[PDB]
């Protein structure tokens, strides 16, 4: 019912509706100095669903609650794109990174903001990792695809530490122990034809029995991993769907705050123009 | 980067 231009001390502003000295319908705000826009809808004194730009052009198009980026969302920041559900201002749990540049890319889910719990991550040179992640870094068993090589075991802080099997396509294979992507410890290594070779790099059969163990549990982490990937593309093509809603809601912000305040410098389209 | 967002008044209180 009512709105207008409210001009804070350190130069931004906020253009659009209130109601009950809230923020109330569509508004536009900038940040200090006039420095990044947050473009939208409101429901007295929160956004909803529209488009935050920062100076560099970077964005954030989706929903929020509390005053954060909350639900569905895509995040777009130069080096990648991030898209799918926010929690509270951070990352997840389900979504997909990808890279701007190459064909790398992240899919499944994501804890404080980081990948962590299950998912594949597919690298630039077009192989993958399927299966546990802690903290960002591949942890506990998941398996290593190459571009036709395949580690199938355990994983400590990104690297194959403790049991885990490495076949090569040509049936060069190494069951045993590993630290930091080496074999280490007791385990044998099979050649094509089939002539196997050394014990440590009786308790190797031990460590044999531990390795292919570890690769089979590896192969049903990469089972769960798959499910989440699945999820994660589901929710990302949502925050799609949601970005769209978002810029539907920035555009009226933009048009009211336009008829309200018709000399007010909306910083949000110069930020974006050239990135 | 970071998101600013102002306290009170227009705004709900976040934390």
């Amino acid at each position: 019912m009512s709105g207008g231009r409210f001009d804070f001390d350190d130069g931004g502003a906020y253009c659009g509706g209130w109601e009950g000295g809230k923020a109330h319908g569509h508004g536009l705000c900038t940040g200090p100095k006039g420095q990044g826009e947050y473009s939208g809808s409101w429901n007295f004194g929160f956004e909803v669903a529209g488009v935050y730009t920062w100076p560099s052009g970077n964005t954030f198009e989706g929903y929020w609650s509390q005053g954060k980026r909350h639900g569905l969302g895509i995040e777009t920041k130069g080096r990648w794109l991030y898209k799918g559900e926010w929690t509270h201002g951070f990352k997840g749990r389900y979504g997909i990174r990808q890279s701007s540049s190459s064909g790398a890319k992240y899919e499944g889910t994501w804890n404080n903001g980081l990948q962590d719990g299950y998912g594949t991550e597919t690298y630039a040179d077009g192989g993958t990792y399927q299966g546990q992640f802690t903290n960002g870094m591949r942890h506990g068993y998941g398996v290593r695809q190459s571009v036709t090589e395949t580690y199938m075991g355990e994983w400590k802080n990104d690297k194959r530490s403790g049991f885990g099997v490495s076949e090569r396509s040509s049936g060069l294979r190494y069951e045993g122990e590993w630290l930091d992507n080496l074999r280490h410890g007791y385990g044998c290594t099979t050649l094509p034809d089939g002539h196997r070779e050394e014990g440590k790099y009786q308790k190797v059969e031990h460590s044999v029995e531990g390795a292919q163990r570890a690769a089979a549990i590896a192969r049903q982490k990469a089972e769960i991993a798959a499910s989440r990937t699945s999820h994660a593309k589901a929710k990302a093509e949502a925050a799609e769907q949601a970005a769209l809603a978002a810029n539907q809601e920035s555009n009226i912000a933009r048009t009211l705050a336009r008829e309200l305040a018709p000399d007010f410098y909306q910083p949000g389209p110069e930020y974006q123009k050239r990135r | 980067e970071r998101i600013f967002r102002r306290t009170g008044g227009l705004f709900g209180q976040v934390d």
